[PDB]
């Protein structure tokens, strides 16, 4: 079938900028590209049919343009009700297919994390695991490095994490990362460690805790 | 107003058939195909196929072609979906949209709300909930974190409070993630005056409606352990 391509894949942008994203198509799809939006949560809405008509009711700050294999969808004057994924969607021929989205985010300041550590409960310790968690809170950009390291050695394979939406009053964001021991394991170690990376610090922060001495 | 409503959200297991449905209306129903599209976690828009409800006529996407069964059922204006044996990879939101050719090509002008679908191994379980507070001698700056961690619950979701509901500033709860287990883990955090960690108590709330439990958690750090 006809592969779609979007691009960026996100990008940053404050209320009243100009946006611009773009399609590609792996062969000629003619005019026939439509655009959606979607919120977090909620069904898609169609914004533009045929490469440039508007869909009844969507505002006419967005408009479409573009033929062939290469198309863009542009916001004029960003709205706070625009921040939200946007996908392309080719109509030439079946299969139909989207591309991959492109989410559009709030563009802030730089802004460094505070960073926490948290050794395991005694409660769980009791049941034979041990969750250590690092918090990394209210940071901007998004991208940002986590290392656990025991006893000083880099760790990897048993950590996950997770990442907050922008928050709706500052924008930022917040980020968990939780290591999984084992009791008998943990208790082998002495020292734990989490290293963040990011934009806003001038070099790695590093907080940490001394099993038996936490 | 043109309207699609979809039905309610399914937790099943793997091999489980499942029919869901999309009720359409302030239209007329025959008038107008409907396609099925699939939502993974976290991804993008997957089109599946579509039906003709006018002669029941339906066409697939390659890869959904003999995994799934479009059908309609006019009388009642309500188009399905429907697997014979579920897969976990079958785990996805799943929209059911109604076509307008206009432009002349096939738009979705009118979608549902969505049903979905979570396909596990796993059974239901409520969560455990443990404290996240700092070592004793580590709060240097003025303002300190606390938290909550919601550990091994299935399905989604749990529902995460503060001080039964009085403490909302400064509260993060992060997504769930799914462990290796087929049970979910997901963090609650708060940030507070530092001064207040020997005055004030912290206590995080946690609601699982599917196994009906609710477990309240103090949160602090004991002094021997
Ligand atoms: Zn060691
Ligand atoms: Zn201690
Ligand atoms: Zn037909």
């Amino acid at each position: 079938d006809i592969q779609m391509t979007q691009s960026p894949s996100s990008l940053s942008a404050s209320v009243g900028d100009r946006v611009t994203i773009t399609c590609r198509a792996s062969q000629s799809i003619g005019l026939y590209l439509a655009w959606y939006q979607q919120k977090p949560g909620k069904a898609p809405k169609l914004l533009i049919y045929a490469a440039s008509s508007l869909q009844s009711g969507v505002p006419s700050r967005f408009s479409g343009s573009g033929s062939g294999t290469d198309f863009t969808l542009t916001i004029s004057s960003l709205q706070p009700e625009d921040f939200a994924t946007y996908y392309c969607q080719q109509g030439n021929t079946l299969s139909y297919t989207f591309g991959q989205g492109t989410k559009v985010e709030i563009k802030r300041t730089v802004a460094a994390p505070s960073v926490f550590i948290f050794p395991p409960s005694d409660e769980q310790l009791k049941s034979g695991t041990a969750s250590v968690v690092c918090l990394l809170n209210n940071f901007y950009p998004r991208e940002a490095k986590v290392q656990w390291k025991v006893d000083n050695a880099l760790q990897s394979g048993n950590s996950q994490e997770s990442v907050t939406e922008q928050d709706s009053k500052d924008s930022t964001y917040s980020l968990s990362s939780t290591l999984t021991l084992s009791k008998a394991d943990y208790e082998k170690h002495k020292v734990y460690a989490c290293e963040v990376t990011h934009q806003g610090l001038s070099s790695p922060v590093t907080k940490s805790f001394n099993r038996g001495e936490c | 107003e043109v309207q699609l409503v979809q039905s309610g959200a399914e937790v099943k297991k793997p091999g489980e058939s499942l029919k869901i449905s999309c009720k359409g209306s302030g239209y007329s129903f025959t008038n107008y195909w409907i396609s099925w599209v699939r939502q993974m976690p976290g991804k993008g828009l997957e089109w599946m196929g579509f039906i003709d409800p006018s002669d029941s006529y339906t066409n697939y996407a390659p890869s959904f072609q003999g995994q799934v069964t479009i059908s309609a059922d006019k009388s009642i204006s309500t188009a399905y979906l429907q697997w014979s044996s579920l897969k976990a990879s079958d785990t996805a939101m799943y929209y059911c949209a109604r076509q307008l050719y206009q432009g002349y090509m096939d738009t979705f002008d009118s979608w549902g709300q969505g049903t979905l679908v979570t396909v596990s191994s796993a059974s239901t379980k409520g969560p455990s909930v443990f404290p996240l507070a700092p070592c004793s001698r580590s709060t240097s700056e003025s303002t300190a974190a606390l938290g909550c961690l919601v550990k091994d619950y299935f399905p989604e979701p749990v529902t995460v409070s503060w001080n039964s509901g009085a403490l909302t500033s400064g509260v993060h709860t992060f997504p769930a993630v799914l462990q290796s287990s087929g049970l979910y883990s997901l963090s609650s955090v708060v940030t507070v005056p530092s001064s207040s960690l020997g005055t004030k108590t912290y206590t995080c709330n946690v609601d699982h409606k599917p196994s009906n439990t609710k477990v309240d958690k103090r949160v602090h750090h004991h002094h021997h352990h």
